[PDB]
């Protein structure tokens, strides 16, 4: 009725149908300042 | 004639209109360093970068014509420019806000003098061996110093 | 246009609650446009990770890379089971097989699955008590610089028992690869 | 259970500009008062065995008290029978870099002090502070960020309060002049600027501030390197 949740997981399932465990989970600056340091 | 009811409310001396209490404590809160200037300096930027590669692409219409010398349109308004247009939609739908940068608003000499020394600069690296690369532009750390004033601003506040 | 200098990170700036990105990784969005939280946009996915080899790899990610051929039923092998065959050897008609090793041959119902798993064949002695249907995956020993004709293995090797009779079983040392998660990290600067 | 500091001069004797009864009067009331009921108020408490300085940035009831005396013991000391009439040194330096001269400086201190109306002190302190709240970093950080700020404070406030560090102060309360004399400030003010002032404790407590700043720079780039590390 509200707050569905389906579209969500749906575009996510789309993009990546396998939903494995991430190996690497990092924030994005982490992920630039490591690129530069 | 009253429009605003607390210009009414402190023209007749009464309190001001109640409003919810905010639960954060203004003390403590993040500080601010976002400037308002910085939108309208960024769009100048890529108005300016987008007509200055234009002009590369046809050097005959640039020939002929002073870069610090140009009309786009003669009856061009910043406010015929606002629209909302949705048309064009690749995976998203929203509306495509359109802003047009005024001729004289834009410092071309600067932009070309800066292109000439980057590719310059490229064609020499390629030479190297290398792609060369740029850290930041002149507009750009403009904006940081706008920026840093209004966290200097903000601090003091 | 394009030009020949594409810096998209010269050219986008992030603000708070305002990420202007210039289009030009690709990213994706919803029909309606809006995102949601825990959202994935762009996709960052990187030919240097990518493998040719049908091997697969399963803080490092062990691969070992294995020949197979998809023939249909009715498809005439000319290698037999469990043989080992050499390079360059005629496993069919047109395909020639690329690498050397041990000769796997799955019938299923309607599909043909040739398995030629590289390796060098060992015999394993009677103090060997290596697991059979469990693989063991050996690093890079630590060799002693004392010891001169010792060949210093700076590959690691995967050990895999291959028992075809019930009497008699060999040890093959297939080959390995390195991937490795916390190593390597490469993504395009979005925001100045 | 801390107890009242004798000021360094003899107090009988100290300045003809300020009567030892007035001396008297004021110091030790005021001091005694302070401890003994800073002392009444932090026994048998967590404040006890603590300097005035953390109780002064932890309180509350026991503030007020703590603060004054902290603050009338930092005035004592900040003056001496002799010497005054101008600043030489780094004091110089710092306050013709900020406020041009020494002739603004007197004056700022003299309309700041003038201008309290009621109970307060006036303070020139050495601005170093570092605040807890979002980007209080400062980007491409120089000179001339610390500075030499007069401020004014009301009844029982001192500048350690917004980590500002104490340099200078007048004790801008009627028990200061209006017992020692007619009560017209601007002379009592005219006169600690004139014949009591001492520059050399304010230079000291200047190598302190800047000796402090330096070890928070310095904290900072060790952080920074256990960053990295
Ligand atoms: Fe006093």
């Amino acid at each position: 009725e509200k707050s569905k949740q389906e579209r969500m997981t749906d575009v996510h399932n789309k993009s990546i149908v396998g939903k494995g465990t991430v190996w690497y989970e990092m924030a994005y600056e982490d992920a630039v300042k490591e690129r530069m340091q | 004639e009253d429009t605003n009811l607390d210009e009414l409310r402190r023209d007749c001396g009464r309190q001001p209109l109640p409003r919810k209490d905010p639960g954060v404590k203004v003390e403590e809160e993040p500080l601010l360093s976002n400037h308002p200037y910085v939108d309208k300096l960024w769009q100048i930027h890529n108005a300016e970068q987008m007509i200055l590669d234009d002009m590369e692409a046809n050097p005959v219409k640039y020939k002929g014509k002073n870069l610090t010398e140009l009309t786009d349109d003669e009856d061009f308004d910043e406010e015929n420019r606002i629209e909302y247009s949705k048309a064009y939609y690749k995976k998203a739908l929203l509306p495509k806000m359109i802003t047009k940068v005024s001729v004289k608003e834009l410092d071309l000499e600067a932009a070309f003098a800066e292109r000439q020394h980057h590719n310059k600069l490229r064609m020499e690296a390629q030479e190297r061996g290398e792609v060369y690369k740029i850290p930041k532009l002149r507009r750009n750390i403009e904006m940081d110093e706008y920026d840093f004033i209004h966290w200097r601003r903000s601090l003091e506040e | 246009s394009p030009i020949l200098h594409e810096n998209s990170d010269l050219l986008s700036k992030r603000r708070r609650n305002k990420f202007i990105i210039p289009l030009h990784i690709s990213i994706e969005i919803p029909v309606n446009g809006i995102f949601r939280r825990n959202s994935i946009l762009a996709y960052f996915d990187d030919p240097r990770y990518r493998r040719k080899s049908s091997g697969i790899i399963k803080d490092r990610f062990f691969f070992i890379p294995e020949e197979v051929h998809i023939l249909p039923g009715s498809s005439s092998i000319m290698v037999r089971n469990n043989s080992i065959v050499g390079v360059d050897t005629q496993i069919t008609l047109n395909l020639r097989s690329r690498v050397g090793g041990l000769v796997r041959v799955e019938r299923k119902k309607k599909r043909i699955e040739l398995k030629i798993f590289s390796g060098d064949i060992h015999f394993p002695g009677e103090t060997d008590k290596i697991s059979r249907h469990t693989g063991v995956l050996i690093p890079p020993g630590t060799g002693k610089r004392n010891s001169k004709e010792s060949k210093k293995v700076k590959n690691w090797i995967y050990v895999q028992r291959i028992t075809p009779s019930k009497k008699k079983f060999f040890v093959l040392v297939r080959p390995v690869v390195t991937y490795e998660i916390t190593d390597g990290i490469n993504l395009a600067t979005l925001f100045p | 259970k801390f107890e009242l500091m004798p000021p360094p001069y003899p107090m009988n004797a100290l300045e003809p500009h300020m009567s030892h009864t007035t001396f008297e009067y004021h110091w030790g009331k005021h001091h005694r008062a302070y401890v003994d009921n800073l002392n009444k108020q932090i026994d048998g408490t967590e404040l006890d065995g603590m300097t005035l300085e953390d109780i002064i940035l932890i309180t509350l009831p026991p503030f007020n008290n703590a603060a004054q005396a902290w603050n009338h013991q930092f005035f004592w000391e900040s003056m001496k029978p002799s010497g005054g009439g101008k600043p030489s040194g780094e004091l110089l330096q710092l306050i013709n870099r900020d406020f041009g001269s020494f002739e603004a400086f007197v004056k700022e201190f003299k309309a700041a002090a003038a201008t309290q109306f009621g109970s307060g002190w006036a303070w020139l302190a050495y601005k170093a502070n570092r605040l807890n709240v979002g980007n209080t970093s400062n980007p491409h950080p120089t000179d001339e960020d610390k500075k030499l700020v007069v401020v004014k404070t009301p009844n029982a406030v001192n500048p350690l309060v917004w980590d500002y560090s104490p340099l200078l102060t007048i004790d801008v309360w009627e028990h200061a002049y209006y017992l020692d004399f007619r009560n017209r400030r601007p002379d009592y003010i005219s006169i600690f600027m004139e014949k009591l002032v001492s520059w050399e404790a304010v230079s000291s407590r200047l190598e302190v501030a800047k000796a402090k700043a330096a070890e928070r720079e310095e904290e900072e780039e060790r952080k920074k390197r256990e960053k990295e590390e």
